[PDB]
């Protein structure tokens, strides 16, 4: 639902990198396999970690708050 | 005593046995149990 | 069989009426009551006969 | 003459009903089942 | 005036009584709480059996007749035909047939489950008895319905059940005051009413009034408390609840300026203009007691948008 | 891993790998057993139930 | 050590299932039976046999 805080195979910190990577995508012009290198994401396992992330809290955030303050 | 959160209009509420559950501003019938005051623990692992 | 079993026997004169454990009334919430079939097909007997016998 | 109770609209509201709360179409088994939500491809 | 026949678990050892008795379910054993010893084994838990009320048909069981996989129209036909000849089963289908009816008028009216419920059971309470004698079937079957729904707080009035059900008032009226002092009767022998009993309870009337005419919530609020603070007052508060409540609905539709005319406010609900104006008369005069502090106070209705005459 | 076993990493396992939230809800309804008998949603007392 | 073979590796996308053995693992010594055999009742969630 939202970017992983570690990789799940060697435990490196890629929780961080979510917003880079978009920003990467959309400002640089640059396709997601140089934009993941940039990142210093270079072992596969940390690859997929950020390439097939789904970000399912944007859908979830559209709904109104049950409670609010 | 109790505090309960309409489901359409978020309004805060207070019911009692004898009150109706409705809401008494947008007139809604679905009520959500408000969040317990007491801390609770979890373990990050 | 002269004792065990003889054509007499074959028709139904006294019907035996099995005991409570063997048709339980089962209970689902306890507040109410419900009756098991034999029972149900038992009481149709009884008001049968009844009715049978007050005809006649 | 009441038109009120003339016409029983239990009569279609409780056969349409019937026939989808459960499988039984009549008054046929398994027309109507509980939509599977486990997961989106189900 | 019988034999015992009853069963009390207690401890021989402990010996305490009353003893403290935890039921495991899970282990299906009942045990001592203070020394530990087990009272009883094997204990059962609490298809091929049915589950039947006996509050609306007390103890009456019976089977009926059916087609099966295999079966000819000729046995049918004259089981049933057997069937409906008993002398012992007749007294009973009487009341049957009268609970069939009651379903069949509660069901045309769209009413929930509970006043069914209710109407068979005050119909079973009330019936065989000796001053129920000389009264129409369909009084007695309207009056139970009208105390059916009393005990569910959805009260209807003698309009809409006459609506549907055939009687005049005067029959629907004594009918009903025999009715109520059969309950009390047999309350007090072994409960029945409540502050919903009480005729009037004319804050249940309005919020099904305002829907028929389609007003939004809030304008219902406002007339429920109009409605509350109308009886403070001695020259309204004398009057038939069904006025109370249309003109009080009235004031409110003309506080929030919903274009709707009187003229069909009363065709609607079928009360006559000119009470409803007349009404209003009486009602226009405190018209400052009658509106709600906080609908005022935040600003949503002023006293100045109601016409003065 | 044999015979259509797996072996897992625990620490992928620990990272949150295959994890999973689990719903379950609960009916109850206050019934109303005809007139006399009717129910209510209470915390009963060991002295009076 | 070097493993002596070389290891076919690679991603693979996996699910996981319902079954859980949380939701299956159950046992009996003694508990309710039924009312009419009066033997051990059935299902998990009942503590049968
Ligand atoms: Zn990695
Ligand atoms: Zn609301
Ligand atoms: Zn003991």
């Amino acid at each position: 639902m939202i970017v992983p805080v570690r990789c799940f195979s060697c435990g490196k910190v890629v929780g961080d990198k979510w917003e880079s990577y978009l920003n990467l995508l959309q400002e640089d012009e640059l396709d997601e396999g140089t934009a993941l290198s940039r990142l210093g994401l270079k072992r596969y396992c940390c690859r997929r970690m950020i390439l097939t992330h789904v970000d399912l809290i944007e859908k979830f955030l559209r709904y109104n708050p049950l409670e609010k303050r | 005593t109790l505090k309960y959160i309409c489901a359409e209009c978020s309004s805060k509420l207070s019911l009692s046995r004898t009150d109706a559950v409705r809401c008494k501003d947008c007139g809604h019938r679905i009520l959500l149990k408000a969040r317990t005051k007491r801390l609770v623990q979890f373990e990050a692992r | 069989n002269e004792v065990f079993s003889r054509p007499e026997w074959m028709i139904l004169t006294c019907l035996p009426v099995p005991p409570p454990p063997v048709r339980p009334s089962i209970s689902f919430n306890e507040s109410q009551r419900g009756e098991d079939d034999l029972t149900f097909k038992l009481a149709d007997i009884l008001k049968a006969n009844i009715s049978l016998e007050t005809l006649e | 003459f009441n038109m009120k109770l003339a016409i029983n609209a239990k009569t279609i509201t409780s056969g349409l009903k019937y026939a989808l709360a459960t499988g039984n179409w009549g008054e046929r088994a398994g027309v109507s089942q509980v939509l599977n939500r486990y997961t989106y491809s189900s | 005036r019988g034999p015992n026949l009853n069963i009390v678990l207690t401890c021989p050892e402990c010996k305490v009584y009353p003893p403290k008795i935890v039921e495991r379910f899970s282990e299906g054993d009942v045990v001592c709480a203070l020394c530990g010893l087990v009272l009883s084994d094997k204990l059962v838990d609490t298809r091929v059996g049915e589950a039947s009320n006996p509050l609306l048909d007390g103890n009456n069981l019976s089977t009926r007749i059916g087609k099966g996989e295999t079966t000819d129209m000729r046995f049918t036909k004259e089981l049933n035909k057997a069937q409906g000849k008993n002398v012992m089963d007749k007294k009973d289908n009487e009341v049957q047939a009268a609970f069939a009816k009651i379903t069949m008028l509660c069901d045309a009216a769209e009413l929930p489950k509970i006043v069914k419920d209710c109407a068979k059971e005050a119909y079973k309470l009330c019936h065989d008895e000796k001053t129920l004698k000389g009264k129409s079937m369909e009084s007695i079957m309207a009056a139970s319905i009208l105390i059916g729904c009393r005990r569910a707080e959805v009260a209807r009035t003698f309009k809409e059940i006459q609506s549907l059900i055939h009687v005049k008032t005067k029959e629907f009226g004594k009918t009903l005051n025999i009715m109520k002092n059969i309950l009390r009767g047999k309350s007090e022998d072994g409960k029945i009413d409540t502050d919903n009993m009480s005729g009037a309870q004319n804050l249940t009337y309005i919020p099904r009034f305002c829907s028929h005419l389609g007003l939004p919530m809030q304008v219902t609020t406002s007339a429920e408390y109009t409605a509350k603070k109308c009886k403070e007052i001695k020259e309204i508060a004398g009057k038939s609840p069904i006025t109370i409540a249309v003109v009080s609905i009235y004031l409110n539709i003309l506080l929030f300026q919903i274009p709707i005319t009187a003229a069909k406010v009363g065709q609607t609900l079928q009360v006559t203009e000119g009470t409803i104006k007349s009404g209003y008369k009486i009602l226009y005069e405190h018209r400052d007691k009658l509106v709600d502090p906080q609908l005022i106070a935040n600003g949503v209705v002023s006293l100045d948008n109601l016409p003065g005459v | 891993n044999q015979e259509d076993s797996m072996i897992m990493n625990q620490s992928s396992i620990d990272r949150g790998l295959f994890r999973s939230l689990f719903f379950r809800s609960y009916m109850d309804q206050e019934k109303k057993y005809g007139m006399s008998i009717t129910e209510t949603f209470e915390k009963p007392q060991r002295t009076n139930t | 050590k070097k493993l002596m073979a070389q290891i076919f590796f690679g991603p693979t996308y996996y699910q996981r299932l319902r079954h859980m053995v949380d939701d299956k693992i159950h046992a009996r010594a003694r508990g309710p039976m039924q009312v009419l055999t009066r033997q051990p009742v059935e299902g998990r969630s009942r503590d049968g046999g």
